[PDB]
């Protein structure tokens, strides 16, 4: 049992995992997952871009 | 047909009439589409022959040798260094010039070799060399000595091979800031139309670096690396006239004014004189 | 014995390959994971969180808070320059060690547009409004503000709302621009001016300072991973 | 551990070879790509559109636009011959140069009909009728009008249609010919004649010039990819 | 899932592409489409052949 | 990175070994195929061949077509032999460079029955009736006739009907013989003797000529291809 | 898609083709047609073997 | 005929034996069966923890 | 089109031939066929064990 996925462009590639640790597998460079928030926006109260920060 | 395939030849007989597929005007601009069959009567042929050969990947898509230099175990050059570029051999520079703007992806060759230089140091016993190539993109900390801590290539894409191995190979992508390749630019690097002009303002493709990572023997040994290009996924626009007069120097488009062909004694002789 | 042929490249060792390879300790049961807050998943999402600039590189200032302060005070005139830096987050000294441009420095081309907050650290009586700009490259940086209003501008009114924003939209005539130098990918200039000058009631100091901070918008981007100029060494620290 | 044998070719490296890779940018994002006018996608394409031929080699003629211009004049007689070169697109000094011919010389072999466009640039008022002939090998270059018209022949008629077309069929014992020279591949001879001499009135000039244009028909192919003569060098440019 | 393509002749190969980037994909030699038009008359107003160029 | 493990004979090279390879021209356009007269598809096809075999080596005839006479005439009596060479279509000098003989020097074993045919080359009046045999190994070659008619043969009757045919059959204690020579593989004698002696009238020549023809039959069959010892040199020719 | 073909014997073998081009191809050592006619026997009139030859 | 397990982890990999002697495949490193009475516990009455080992 | 034998023991294996010719697949070490009789006990009349082999 081989998996397939895309490969990254503007098709797809097959791999076959041979190995018995999940360690060895290749890296998993398609993770294209975001979330600024954490970050830019930790504040408790949400703020509306176009409304004023304070009042 | 066949996808590839060329026309048929259209079997044809006399004709009498004011049709004048002969007669035509070049001025428009347009090339004229005549046929055999319409200036002679032709038999009919079933034609199998293929363009495949001529694809724009086709033509573009052999290993070509661009440029190559040499680092020595030990001395004044102990690593090498290359400023990216395909207009220093004129093999390739002159296909790729066919067309104003390419792009296409790179298949890297390299091909590692080394040569024992004349010495007089006695009992030598090389053992086998490891190499080093390594590449820095424009703005990216350069090697100043073959044991310079850049050599670290923590993120710096570099291939290490050994000697007696199989070339050492790997795929670029279509590097560009823009849409394509240009191979061509009538324009400066200034608004003032001053600075650099032509071709050469838009290269920055950055440096290729290769060292030895061992010294091998007592003795001292030349190395030769030679660079190869292959253009895969090719994708060329605007066909221009291929390069007539011999490549001058590598930045820019300088020549020296040439004949448009070789002679023959008049127009009249069958000859190649 | 399957037969097989090996091709160029085989037994290399390449820095970026991606290929499976035996683990050295089978089956070993790795520590269960655990939620720890803030995770990152991509740079970018740093990137994009504000960092106070450094507009005032000049002389020994770089070695105190003093530069990242910047010198805003009551004159007998407007059209006073207040500041002015290029638009190379990755070059300028005034961005290349910021947190944007710490990341820049670690690719070769960059895209997109960049938001400079401006806070006003004067005090609470003191006003005045100011003119952000951004002028494509093209012709000169601006002289004059008669000659940057010509440009992409925020005209600020500093008031309750601390800060504001200039945003320098990407305009280029390339998708992307190189985070090193280069004259083809110039990217123009930022300027500040006086729009009507500070004006302080007594008792309240007349010389005042304001941060900027810089961060990306949603639509930045870099490309071809590189090594950064700024760390190096001389030997294995021990 | 698969059981696995190397054949013969293993680790070699063919300049021709066609194999997957490692990419040394791990996911890096190509830019995205553009509507350019004219793409091109076969040389062959190419190779079907006119060039101006030099069919003046003649001495130092070759640097200067006299190169590509046909002497045609008034005469005092018929049947005098006004060029003539052979079907060697490859070789032939003729052509080897051209748009069609800079193509051919980086093949070995090629297939197909040839066009030839005959503009007349001489004055409105000038007349006079032309015959374009080709002639397979197997005898001479046809000597005297009247052998050349003995083979496949265009009288062309000046006129208000400026050029005509003297399309040479690929009549030939084999499927492809040789774009180097060689004589089992021989190509025949391209010659032309005065069917009745240039006419002009008074005040208008009797000495004029015909261009000759070269293109592929579509029946034209190119074989064996090998590399042109017409470009050399000593060392590396700098 | 790999793909199974002709190949050259007057038979098909298999193909399974091994990595995650298309840059590493073998080349295309099999693009047949052709297009002399855009060079070979660029002209506004169709030319028929068999009708003189000028009226 | 798939565990792999090469084997005994990994990267030799066979020369008959059959593996795939990478083409040196990358979508070459082969020449389209013709239908072209007599095309071979096995060797056996021309071992079925009838070609003149040279029963008369005899000293310096080699060197002309006496080579492939049988010498025959009138005598006063019968029983004389006419002829007599062993069963070797490889080794013996007599069938050797015979078509057959040619193709069987390029292998090592053979098998199959075999088509002696006989013309008569005499004169319309001549005729006479001759004895053709084949006495399989064992005993000696048969010296006389009522010894040779003891085993296989053919009373042929010279007549309108000019050949006659004594077929060889198979007859051998193993499936194949060796084309070399080996005392084993045994084949037997192939003897001619005159069964009624040659009568000619008046003014017609006495002494006449007997052709030999010979061909494989179709359940002949050839194994171990091996290299000629018929074909030699010294140096690459020039 | 691999083919499968039977090996030489007094069993089968698989095969998948890995290049572009059919002159990659091992060899067709397996075609074992025969025509013997072309050369021996290539008369206009059909020659019945249990009849004479001429009459 | 593959066989198809789990890799160690806090995925799956695929298994070809090519050998004619089950002495040559790999070792069976995922066999985590227990049974620790055999040595703790090998008493004859069994012992109930919250009772008293002795009455 | 693999097949899949069994291994020796006290699992499966799959194999492939990969060449035209019979010679070149690996040996036959699974043959257990056994037939001592045509040694041990060539006789033409049947000799039952528990009985007098003379009478
Ligand atoms: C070890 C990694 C090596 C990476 C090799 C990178 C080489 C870049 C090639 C750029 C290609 C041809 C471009 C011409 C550039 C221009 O003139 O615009
Ligand atoms: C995607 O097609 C997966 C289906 C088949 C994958 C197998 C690839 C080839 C496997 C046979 C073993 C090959 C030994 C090279």
């Amino acid at each position: 049992g081989a998996q397939v996925s895309t490969q990254k462009t503007g098709i797809h590639y097959t791999n076959i995992n041979y190995y018995k640790d999940a360690a060895s597998n290749s890296a998993n460079r398609q993770d294209f997952t975001q979330d600024p928030g954490k970050f830019t926006e930790p504040v408790k109260d949400i703020m509306i871009k176009s409304l004023p920060a304070l009042n | 047909a066949a996808i590839g395939r060329v026309a048929d030849t259209v079997g044809t007989g006399p004709t009498n009439s004011e049709a004048i597929p002969a007669l035509t005007a070049a001025e428009t601009g347009h090339t004229s589409q005549v046929v055999p069959g319409d200036t002679m009567q032709t038999r009919h042929v079933k034609n199998y022959h293929s363009r495949s050969e001529s694809t724009i990947e086709n033509f573009l898509c052999r290993s070509a040798c661009v440029y190559f230099t040499e680092y020595e175990n030990s001395g004044a050059k102990r690593y090498a260094e290359w400023v990216i570029t395909p207009r220093q051999a004129a093999q390739l520079r002159r296909k790729l010039e066919f067309f104003t703007y390419v792009r296409f992806d790179l298949e890297l060759t390299f091909v590692i070799t080394s040569t024992q230089q004349p010495s007089t140091t006695q009992n030598q016993d090389a053992q086998i060399l490891t190499h080093q190539i390594m590449y820095v993109p424009p703005g990216g900390p350069v090697p100043d000595k073959v044991d310079s801590y850049v050599w670290q290539t923590s993120t710096n894409p570099s291939v290490f091979w050994t000697e007696g191995n199989a070339p050492p190979r790997m795929s670029i992508p279509f590097l560009s800031i823009g849409n394509a390749y240009s191979n061509f630019y009538d324009g400066w690097s200034e608004f003032s139309r001053n600075g650099v002009y032509g071709i050469n303002t838009l290269n920055n493709m950055g440096t290729l670096y290769a060292r030895h990572v061992n010294a091998g023997s007592t003795g001292p040994i030349k190395s030769t690396i030679r660079i190869y290009f292959k253009p895969k996924h090719v994708k060329a626009w605007i066909p221009r006239p291929p390069r007539l007069c011999q490549y001058e120097k590598a930045k820019n488009v300088n020549f020296q004014p040439s004949g448009v062909t070789t002679t023959r004694q008049s127009i009249t002789t069958m000859t190649n004189t | 014995g399957l037969p097989t042929m090996n091709t160029p490249g085989s037994c290399q060792f390449l820095t970026s390959d991606d290929f499976q390879s035996p683990s050295a300790m089978p089956q070993y049961d790795v520590t269960p994971e655990m939620r720890i807050p803030g995770e990152v998943k991509n740079l970018m999402e740093i990137a994009e969180v504000d960092s106070v600039v450094p507009v005032q590189n000049v002389g020994e200032k770089v070695n105190s808070m003093e530069a990242y302060q910047i010198p805003v005070r009551s004159n007998e005139g407007s059209g006073t320059q207040v500041f002015g830096f290029p638009l190379q987050p990755g070059y300028s000294s005034v961005f290349s060690r910021t947190l944007l441009g710490e990341i820049l420095n670690y690719y070769t081309h960059w895209s997109g547009s960049i938001k400079l907050t401006f806070m006003f650290c004067g005090s609470a009586m003191a006003t005045g409004k100011f003119l952000l700009a951004y002028s494509p490259p093209g012709a000169g940086a601006p002289t004059k503000r008669v000659d940057a209003m010509l440009g992409t501008h925020v005209v600020w009114d500093v008031g309750l709302q601390s800060s504001c924003v200039l945003c320098i939209p990407w305009i280029s005539q390339t998708h992307y621009r190189y985070v090193a130098s280069d004259e083809y990918t110039a990217g123009g200039f930022i300027t500040c001016w006086y729009q009507t000058n500070i004006v302080v009631p007594a008792d309240a100091q007349s010389s005042c300072y304001i941060m900027c901070f810089v961060s990306a918008c949603n639509d930045f981007s870099v490309r071809l991973l590189k090594d950064t100029p700024f760390i190096t060494q001389q030997n294995f620290f021990q």
